[PDB]
């Protein structure tokens, strides 16, 4: 889904995921929760309404 | 009849031309070539000449 491609310099990245629309989404679903899987097994993600 | 003022020179003189030093100067392009620098990156740089 999201791939990450960086240069030969870069190896340390932080990044801030956030759902903006959860609101709308909120009329529609019960209970949604998104789990991101990471590199190699990792699940380093997680959110919800 | 002739009263020699006595009064005999000796002279030398001094050639001062150079400056102590050359600062020679091989500027330096740090990114360089075969490598890579990101905003918000972290590392050393380095030239030995
Ligand atoms: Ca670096």
């Amino acid at each position: 889904w999201i791939r990450v491609v960086n240069q030969s310099d870069v190896e340390n990245v932080k990044l801030e995921i956030d759902w903006v629309n959860a609101n709308q989404a909120a009329n529609y679903f019960d209970y949604a929760r998104i789990l991101v899987t990471g590199p190699n097994g990792q699940v380093k993600g997680y959110l919800s309404l | 009849s002739v009263t020699s003022d006595r009064t005999y020179y000796g002279y030398g003189d001094v050639s001062v031309k150079n400056e102590p030093v050359n600062v020679v100067v091989s500027p330096f392009s740090f990114p360089g070539a075969n490598a890579s620098l990101s905003s918000g990156g972290q590392g050393v740089f380095k030239k030995p000449d």
